[PDB]
RNA sequence: GAAAUUGUUGAAAGGGAAGGGCAUUUGAUCAGACAUGGUGUUUUGUA
RNA sequence: GAAUACUGCCAGCUGGGACUGAGGACUGCGACGUAAGUCAAGGAUGCUGGCAUAAUGGUUAUAUGCCGCCCGUCUUGAAAC
RNA sequence: CCCUGAAAAUGGAUGGCGCUCAAGCGUGUUACCUAUACUCUACCGUCAGGGUUGAUAUGAUGCCCUGACGAGUAGGCAGGCGUGGAGGUCAGUGACGAAGCCUAGACCGUAAGGUCGGGUCGAACGGCCUCUAGUGCAGAUCUUGGUGGUAGUAGCAAAUA
RNA sequence: UUGGCGGAAAGGCCUUGGGUGCUUGCUGGCGAAUUGCAAUGUCAUUUUGCGUGGGGAUAAAUCAUUUGUAUACGACUUAGA
């Protein structure tokens, strides 16, 4: 067809933090589509990915992945909390990452 | 002497592991995966393609087929928990899932000097699948559309939650 | 949801509009206001006359040059409103603000485009009915905002133009739902009601 | 070097506009490059495609004298001599090219995805 | 965070594994520290703590 | 090839440097202790440097060992060398800095049939 | 033949200082493990 | 004459998610078993894939998010105009 | 509750933006955010209580088991790192290169520090057990010596040319 | 390709005619495996350079000289085939 999607879109919205301090251990994850923690509980446990483009080719590629996983929820408007194995670069507040179905329970 | 000595050597003699106690009873699966339903591949070269389900292999694995003739993918095994089992069921009597197993998919490994600088299949495997595919499409001309549903690959428009989406 | 989000900004408050549009800023959406003339602010138009004079008050005593710059458009005054509410002089601050473009009237780039509102700042939801509240335009053409003739003007013509467009678009679509109406009730038709579409 | 120093109209040929006319370091310097011509002749240099490949001026030791200044005191007066080089060498052709072999890396799954291309298309 | 109601970390302050470096009374007392370990006498105990005891506390007799 | 261990996990692997060597040249980065009556290292405050003590000592089971697995142990000649002859799975030898070529190749060469790993095969080697 | 201080070359950053801490992106640079004993001799210098 | 709410109990069942795997022959307390034995009972094992190299990692420079006032001294009190 | 009473000097502060059936005031019910605090686990150290001379191989100040605890100026004590020189030892290193110096190269230690590779260099130096002291610097308007910014700046203008 | 409309930041919207490709509106035939149980598994647009081969066009500014409607110096205003 003309989509191929299998994920579904989020924005990195910021670190886990205080009012004055920040932990960048952890980040929160807007997905789309869920608006309460009863729907986002749906989606713990899914694995994260940021894909982003570089200029110098290593492996055949010149795009590179950043893995992670859905951990919790936050708030109670459908953030959640996320971890990866290295964290993401603060730059990417705001920016879109993806949300996989697997391990699906479904 | 640059170093003098360490007054006691530590022994270099290796001990063994204790008595585990961790056994292995067999895997337990989710209900909605019972044979002959049609699942979803999240992931993978065949990712986003309806497949049927035939048999729960040895090693936690499921084994499926497209069928072959319908959309391309050959008789495989893939994993549990990277599939959507849909409520669309298809009987899958008549097929005789018992020849394969965990032996019957070996990779023949590669050695370490064979580098692939630039850059085929099992007869058995192609009649095989031969063999199975027409039994299956047996039953999929029963119920109208299957051979289309299953031809067509899925994916996610713009405003589907799949946590509101029933498969 | 969408690349770039056109809003009209016609009935909304100031503030509640400012603080919806920044945390959308912050999340990473692009925003572009139109008709920032015709946005409303709660209480008198001279308490916020007088609320003006009293900004209009400060400046830096030894070089006027270098102090608060009073902004005179009303475009000029929600993005004031708007940089408060956004942490502007960091490096992210300065990448949301530039998601971010507010106009007098729809310009030909967003004149054809679709309009939204933000039910949570509208001032007909907001407000209890009784309540004064002003103009923007209006405040803004009393504080010194020169150009409030030629925006109603254009204004005007634009929808004039708009209306033109809508005539069109109504015939068009009355024809659609009358086809639409006589070829339902066939087969496809009544399996599609039995489907639930 | 040069703050305080007078504006001219001479520096808008460098974007400048604090430029100067240091006659005596002229002279010393196109001395040293005179030298240097007459060094590559003698050595066999094509005398035409030389271009001054490079320079530096750093500080020799100070010269010293006294300066007398109100209520009896003395402070110093010192010249801050220089030590000049220079290489002028011929201007060559384009330098090098056929870079590194770059030998790849790529696993199973980017090898299988390669052979499916080119096996999909001609 | 503790309430403490003693002090934290302190020694016994009672001397044991005297302060001599005397080879034959780190001897004695290693015979004397097994025997006070495993024969349960109270005699050994009392001996093994009077070996520790620096010249004041052992007057002659 | 060394002895099975546990995986080695430094507490703090940066270097511990004394507050303002980084503004002084006067200053050198060994540290030091602040012991100033106002010091806001001393004193431990939010976003300053942090202090050596002791709860970052390395694990007892992975102390002193290489990312190898071995123990450094220095050597100078090859009676020195010979005393790691039965402890080849803990101990790894270095050459001692002050030893000359024809006296590292002997030493080099005696590790080798005895299974002793240097840590250091390449120093004063010509080619 | 050190440092302060300086010249050239190279790399990098720079909207009213600079420097630092935690974390990661990017660029540059770099250590370690990769044999192992092994059924085995498909063997040459026959062990 | 019932139901339900509220509160409380179950040595009732069961689904999803996250972090941790310390210890290193055996010894103990137990459970299921007639027994042999088995086990979730004094701390993780089983199966599989990719790579085997700057890929992970270390160091260093830069960028970003948040934080960070100049040290020493006297002083009740120092970033101190 | 609101309003009048209610006047100060650079421009100005419920922290700011702003907010009017509030994002104000009174009150009630839930959900949620996070401290170096609490719970569990791992690791480091300290203290305490114990086990273990049996043969083989070492270290009994050793090894092992268990539990609790960890703020700190003035100050006290303990265990260590480093320097000049001395007794002993390694029949130690070295002109096939000692010492020193440079090195956004590597390794070890919580740290003081130690080790290695490369460059430069040219004649002595080190590990361990002990002994000894003119033994560790950022400051003292410290001492001696050297060098900056200021800065190609102030200026080099009395006595007719 | 024909005809319009659009100046707020128009740079886009509509329309006429023919060509060409696809059509999943409906019914068929062949292919896909081996990426080995997942690894973004690579499909976007931003700027620049260097090659081709096809068009298009053949300037000024500054220093120096000069002016004094200007001027500490720069700058400004003039003149000069
Ligand atoms: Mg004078
Ligand atoms: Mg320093």
């Amino acid at each position: 067809a003309e989509s191929h999607r299998l994920y579904v879109k989020g924005k990195h919205l910021s670190y886990q933090r205080s009012k004055r301090v920040n932990n960048p251990n952890v980040s929160l994850i807007k997905i789309e589509g869920v608006a309460t923690p009863q729907d986002a509980q749906f989606y713990l446990g899914k694995r994260i990915a940021y894909v982003y483009r570089a200029s110098k080719e290593v492996r055949g590629s010149k795009i590179r992945v950043m893995w992670g996983k859905v951990t919790r929820t936050h708030g109670n408007s459908g953030v959640v909390r996320a971890t990866f194995r290295n964290n993401l670069p603060a730059k990417t507040f705001g920016a879109s990452v993806r949300i996989f179905l697997y391990p699906s329970n479904i | 002497t640059a170093q003098q000595a360490p007054k006691w050597y530590p022994s270099e003699d290796v001990a063994a592991p204790k008595k585990t106690r961790k056994a292995v009873r067999p895997q337990k699966l989710r209900a909605s995966l019972v044979p002959g339903t049609v699942l979803i591949l999240l992931a993978g070269r065949f990712r986003g393609k309806r497949v049927v389900y035939l048999k729960h292999l040895e090693d936690n694995t499921l084994l499926v087929t497209g069928p072959f003739k319908v959309n391309g993918v050959p008789l495989r095994r893939v994993n549990a928990r990277y599939v959507i089992a849909t409520s669309t069921k298809v009987s899958v009597e008549g097929v005789n899932v018992e020849k394969f197993n965990v032996e019957y998919f070996a990779k023949e490994k590669l050695t370490k000097k064979e580098k692939k600088e630039a850059n085929e299949i099992k007869t058995e495997r192609v009649e095989d699948q031969k063999v199975v595919d027409k039994a299956l499409l047996a039953e999929i001309k029963k119920t109208p559309l299957l051979k289309q549903y299953l031809s067509a690959s899925f994916s996610l428009k713009n405003g589907d939650k799949p946590h509101l989406l029933k498969f | 949801v969408e690349p770039v989000v056109v809003i009209d900004g016609k009935g909304h408050l100031v503030g509640r509009l400012a603080s919806v549009v920044a945390k959308q800023l912050l999340n990473g959406q692009k925003i572009v206001v139109v008709r920032a003339e015709e946005l409303n602010i709660s209480g008198e138009f001279f308490r916020n006359k007088l609320k003006y004079h009293d900004f209009l008050r400060k400046a830096t005593a030894f070089n006027k040059t270098r102090g608060p710059f009073h902004f005179r458009a009303p475009s000029r005054i929600f993005y004031k409103a708007l940089r408060g509410m956004v942490s502007h002089k960091t490096a992210r601050g300065k990448a949301a603000l530039e998601r971010l473009k507010v106009f007098e009237g729809i310009p030909p780039p967003y004149d054809k485009k679709k309009r939204v509102v933000v039910p949570q700042a509208l001032r007909v939801l907001r407000l209890k009915p009784g309540r004064k509240y002003t103009t923007l335009g209006k405040l803004s053409t009393s504080v010194g905002w020169k150009y409030e003739d030629v925006v109603a003007k254009l204004e005007a013509k634009r929808k004039v133009s708009s209306a033109e467009y809508y005539a069109k678009k109504r015939a068009f679509t009355k024809k659609v739902a009358s086809a639409n109406a006589t070829a339902a009730e066939s087969d496809v038709a009544k399996q599609l009601a039995a489907l639930g579409y | 070097f040069n703050s305080s120093i007078g504006r001219t109209a001479q520096g808008k040929e460098f974007g400048v506009t604090k430029a100067r006319w240091p006659a005596k370091s002229v002279k010393f310097v196109q001395g040293l490059l005179q030298n240097a011509a007459a060094n590559a002749e003698a050595k066999g240099l094509d005398a035409t495609k030389l271009y001054v490949s490079h320079i530096q001026v750093n500080q020799a030791p100070k010269q010293r004298r006294r300066t007398y200044r109100a209520h009896g005191r003395i402070n110093k007066y010192e010249s801050s001599p220089s030590h000049i080089e220079l290489v002028v060498t011929e201007k060559e052709e384009a330098v090098a090219k056929a870079a590194e072999k770059k030998v790849v890396r790529l696993t199973s799954r980017q090898r299988g995805r390669i052979a499916a291309q080119k096996r999909i298309a001609a | 965070g503790i309430d403490h109601t003693s002090k934290q970390h302190k020694r016994s302050g009672h001397r044991t594994a005297p302060k001599s470096d005397n080879v034959y009374l780190k001897l004695l007392v290693k015979l004397y520290t097994f025997l006070a370990r495993r024969t349960d006498a109270p005699f050994n105990k009392v001996v093994l703590k009077a070996l520790f005891l620096s010249k004041i506390n052992r007057p002659p007799v | 090839a060394s002895l099975p261990h546990p995986k080695i996990v430094k507490k703090h692997t940066k270097k511990f440097k004394r507050h303002h060597s980084d503004r002084y040249h006067r200053v050198a980065e060994n540290w030091r202790k602040q012991k100033g009556i106002d010091s806001v290292v001393r004193r431990r405050f939010r976003g300053n440097i942090s202090q050596p003590k002791i709860g970052y000592g390395s694990n007892k089971k992975t102390k002193f060992l290489s990312p190898s697995g071995h123990k450094t142990f220095l050597v100078a000649n090859v009676k020195d060398l010979e005393t790691l002859t039965m402890h080849t799975k803990t101990y790894a030898a270095e050459i001692a800095h002050n030893i000359s070529a024809k006296n590292r190749v002997v030493i080099l060469a005696r590790a080798k049939a005895l299974g002793i790993k240097v840590t250091n095969p390449k120093g004063r080697l010509a080619l």
